């Protein structure tokens, strides 16, 4: 009995007992655990060497236990109907709080009670970025820890002091220090090794802005290209469907695909085959989502339509045409400013994206200087028919519309198609 | 539509970079209510909880705060006692009778 | 590995069929080999050398073997840059040197690799003297003309033979099913 | 469209084999402002880097 | 061994600098917990001006 | 083994066509079989019986 040494359970009695999710599901003593909570079985851990071991007798358990863990470690572990019969109350945070002058006083007492010598400018900086965090215009970021790195960097940068200069630079430095990957692909650009198009306009090519791989997933343009064949009513996404993805629709192959069918109707079918490619492989497509960009360089492609190369499209659409919203616009839009601005604006340079994510634009103070001078513009679609007309400068119904050309090119590619067939015949 | 610089200008107005505020501590889970009440309600009643919520949110950090402000009696000094050579029960003995 | 298409096939697949449309289907069919491999070419390059060999033997348009080309290609034409380009116009030319130089050989490269052209002493001296030649392309259209050693101006152009050369294709195919069907 | 030897040409001029260089010696990071300016406020602030 | 010295917590006074290849922190950037320890990122670029 | 006509009743079907030309098409479905299973008929040609 002198040899029994405590464990968290038995200097947690009368008290609180604080563990982990994580780190009981990992370290495989969730059941153990759950045994102790349930039937008061608690017993030291024996050497499978030792000869004997010692009977302990079940023990009743007065402590309490508060399991502490992110929602991904839970959804692991609330499966089993014990942990629901066990653990009754959910503390849970929300990720964001309302952004209101209630909170940035709160956000400002907890900084200063954190040690931090704070000006008005620098707690509004601080404020700002929380929302930035957020990507949302009403809500800040509930993260408190990573407004207190943020403060602790500003505050090194300062000397003490957390001014708005102070704070302003150390969002600076840490959005340059993992800066490198968007410094190559600018100089790429510069150097016209990775060719972009922010000038001019083009068919069937659109600069879609996707996101790259990293801690702080940056947004760049990708010269997205939609070519249309005459033949059967089949769209070929070669990024989404390469090599072991022709059997797998993706959702998005299929969303766009019932778009332009259910759309555009004179033909008992779609008389066309679009191909959709994406430059290079640092894409890296979500297949859950059919891009907006995607389907305006389908549209393009079929209706021979020069889209505008100076706005970049982002969005994702449903089979009803409607324009969803994308997460990190932020970044998104950022990125083809960066891009523009390495090539020089020129003033009608923009980016289309949707209307639902118009509360979560919350830009850098160089995108809004730019919006201020009109060196680069921000459209706000609700329906990938806005999307095109401002691609294509012309409204879709009217004299010589959008509509009208692209039942021009569907019309032109089914003749293609009974020309083939009277070949066929004779 | 081409939005404006109006719509767009996200950013509260600073009113001066200068003249150091000084503000008040605020409450334990600050924009938190739910949190904040379900703790009440698992510590008033003894139930055991868990606290979720994304990662660096500080969790632990209020979590511990709010527990060192809590009052209960005295925990009873627990103590191993010998049954036998192979069998030991965990036994619990007022405060200070250990 | 004829069902993974390795995304070269598409591509490829995808700019023929959209770039020559007289047809409401493709009726030629590709084969793609390499004598001697020793290749082991990326399954996401779609070089421009198979490209321009595909659209050769669909129109029957006679490559020069002195000029080399290389780098990949979207479905759109425009050609993509590619990595070790020094490599492998290097390569080219000691094989030149090797079998002699002509005062007509040269390398045909993307017009996206001239910030990566960093080439030899040999090399460089090569081409001062007129005897070795540099190509820069933007489209395959362009490689395919210089290739061939003739533009699409005027009559007898590359164009209108990829479309006699699909045209007389497609009525093979014709008349292949007209005898299966009378 | 052939392009020439001058836009092909990359290599700075040399001037002469002979007399050897001498130059004060680099801080370290050289070229690595990023890299650099990183460790330094690492450093300052105690950070973990 | 029966059981080593159940060693107490101790508050760590040191800076940890890691050291590796991308493709090192590739595979270790994915656990949050890194981002959360490790928050500055002295990134060595590939090539010099 | 339905799928692929491994090149030897091809054989058969184009000396039909070849040596007895009065139509574009083969008029008739030639079905050959085996007594018994024991053969394993190898698929490399067309045999002569």
């Amino acid at each position: 009995v002198s040899l029994i040494r405590p464990g968290a359970v038995h200097r947690a009695q009368g008290g609180y007992l604080i563990l982990d999710a994580l780190s009981l599901k990992r370290e495989g003593t969730w059941e153990a655990f759950k045994r102790a909570l349930r039937n008061g079985q608690v017993e030291p851990v024996t050497e499978p060497q030792a000869p004997a071991g010692l009977e302990v007798e079940p023990f009743p358990i007065q402590m309490q236990v508060i399991l502490v863990g992110t929602p991904e470690a839970f959804e692991g572990l609330e499966e089993d109907p014990a942990f629901s019969e066990l653990f009754r109350i959910r503390a849970e945070f929300s990720p964001t709080l309302p952004a209101s002058p209630e909170n940035c006083t709160a956000l400002g007492g907890w900084l200063l009670a954190q040690g931090f010598q704070l000006t008005q400018g620098g707690l509004t900086r601080l404020y700002d970025e929380a929302r930035r965090m957020a990507e949302q215009r009403d809500r800040m970021d509930a993260r408190l820890v990573e407004i207190r790195a943020l403060a602790e960097e500003a505050a090194v940068l300062g000397g003490g002091l957390l001014t708005a200069e102070s704070v302003e630079q150390a969002i600076a430095a840490r959005e340059h220090r993992s800066f490198l990957s968007e410094e190559e692909f600018l100089r790429a650009v510069q150097e016209g090794v990775i060719r972009l198009r922010t000038t001019g306009r083009a068919v069937g090519e659109v600069n879609s802005l996707v996101v790259v791989e990293a801690a702080p997933y940056w947004g760049r343009p990708a010269r997205l290209t939609a070519r249309a064949a005459p033949g059967r009513d089949h769209l070929i996404s070669i990024d989404r469907e390469a090599g072991l993805g022709g059997q797998i629709f993706h959702k998005a192959v299929l969303t766009l695909a019932g778009y332009l069918r259910s759309r555009y109707i004179e033909h008992g079918s779609l008389p066309v085959t679009i191909s959709l490619a994406f430059e290079q492989n640092y894409v890296s497509i979500e297949g859950d989502a059919a891009g907006l960009a995607e389907l305006v360089a389908a549209l393009s492609a079929i209706g021979n339509l020069p889209l505008r190369q100076d706005l970049a499209v982002t969005g994702a659409v449903d089979q009803t045409g409607k324009v969803l919203a994308v997460g990190a616009i932020n970044a998104k839009v950022e990125g083809f400013f960066r891009v523009c601005k390495a090539l020089g604006l020129s003033g009608t340079q923009g980016v289309i994206l949707p209307e639902a994510n118009l509360a979560n634009l919350t830009l850098r103070a160089e995108v809004l200087e730019a919006v201020r001078a009109g060196q680069f513009h921000i459209y706000a679609v609700e329906t990938a028919e806005q999307a095109l007309e401002i691609l294509a400068g012309a409204r879709m119904e009217g004299f010589r519309g959008l509509q009208e050309k692209i039942r021009a090119g569907l019309e032109a590619f089914a003749r293609l198609e009974e020309g083939h067939d009277k070949e066929d015949r004779e | 539509m081409r939005l404006s610089y109006e719509a767009l200008e996200w950013r509260t107005p600073i009113e001066n970079s200068t003249e150091p505020v000084s503000l008040p501590p605020p409450p334990p889970f600050f924009g938190q209510e739910r949190a904040r009440e379900a703790l009440e309600l698992a510590i008033r009643g003894g139930f055991h909880a868990y606290l979720v919520g994304p990662p660096s949110l500080g969790k632990h950090e209020a979590l511990l705060a709010y527990l060192s402000t809590q009052s209960v009696e005295t925990p009873p000094d627990l103590l191993y006692v010998p049954l036998s050579e192979r069998k030991v029960a965990v036994l619990t003995l007022p405060s200070g009778q250990e």
